């Protein structure tokens, strides 16, 4: 009856090595770059400031507030900003996923860059939080670009990074609270999931709407893969997912630290000396930069 | 579609 013949991580790979599996989509979230230092920014256990004098606390990440006391933010930049940024061994299967001519789409949560650092091309990306990796003068005449270098030495010199022709703010490209999500990520949630063989879901929790509605886009028969700490993803009994009933068909839950249930996929899929070759050159290549 | 803490 169904396309995975057990549910299992073995049976992913058998069914990722078959004829059947063509199109995988990643859906990704801050599991997948605790690992590199970054910290998972929804999590109240991180540490998101009384010397700032805001009218509630979630108004450091509000677009409104940002554009009058854009100070906050940016002083929170600072003390936030990684010491490096090398993306993890899960990245990088997804940079081996691309290679293989399997990768039909990433969505990512993260803002962090590190997919792009890892080779995922704008083309593979839907960055549904948005990005640092660029950053936009926020006059709608100009809309200005700045990469992340510029952005970087404005936040760490302690100078409100304003825009070179125009003199407005400069903002980096992450969705505040109260912007508009991304139009590619509707556009793009409305063709893939036509076309998807295999939901590879990682490091995500899949609390945040409406990119944990995604998982719900599959068609009725797509395999999906939850590489993650915690079980996640089920129904919630006080109003999904279905990896333990007698009615379970096609969601396998591989529970760990991702990077190590991403290692264990490529052994079985026969890349892990590929992947292993592919990280050491990688991070090698960030370390002597 | 606004982005929200939910
Ligand atoms: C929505 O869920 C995403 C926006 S939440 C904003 C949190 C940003 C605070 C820290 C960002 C700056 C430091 C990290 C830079 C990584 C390139
Ligand atoms: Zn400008």
């Amino acid at each position: 009856e169904r396309l995975l013949d057990e549910l299992t991580l073995e049976g992913v790979a058998r069914y990722m090595q078959s004829e059947r599996c063509r199109r995988v989509i990643c859906l990704v979230g801050a599991g997948i770059s605790t690992s590199a230092g970054i910290p998972d920014f929804r999590s109240p256990s991180t540490g998101l400031l009384e010397k700032y004098h805001l009218p509630y606390p979630e108004a450091i990440f509000e677009i409104s507030y940002f554009k009058k006391h854009p100070e906050p933010f940016f002083a929170l930049a600072k003390e936030l900003y990684p010491g490096q940024f090398k993306p993890t061994i899960c990245h990088y299967f997804m940079r081996l996923l691309k290679d293989k001519g399997l990768l039909l789409r990433c969505y990512t949560q993260n803002i962090d860059t590190l997919e792009r650092i890892a080779g995922l091309e704008q083309e593979d990306l839907v960055e549904a939080h948005g990005t640092f990796y660029t950053s936009h003068c926020v006059s709608a005449s100009c809309r200005h670009e700045y990469p992340l270098s510029w952005m970087k030495e404005k936040i760490f010199s302690e100078v409100t990074p304003k825009c070179e022709d125009c003199q407005s703010l400069v903002k980096p490209d992450i969705v505040f609270f109260g912007e508009s999500l991304p139009a590619r990520f509707f556009s793009c949630m409305q063709s893939d999931f036509l076309k998807v063989d295999l939901l590879l879901v990682m490091g995500t929790s899949l609390q945040v709407q409406p990119f944990a509605s995604l998982i719900s886009k599959a068609p009725l028969s797509t395999p999906r893969l939850l590489i993650n700490k915690e079980k996640a993803g089920q129904s919630d009994p006080f109003l999904g997912m279905d990896f333990d009933s007698k009615k379970a068909y096609r969601d396998v839950a591989w529970l760990g630290e991702c990077d190590q249930g991403c290692l264990a996929l490529a052994e079985l899929l026969g890349w892990k000396k590929e992947l292993e070759d592919l990280v050491r050159r990688e991070h090698a290549s960030i370390d002597a930069q | 579609p606004k982005k929200y803490g939910g």
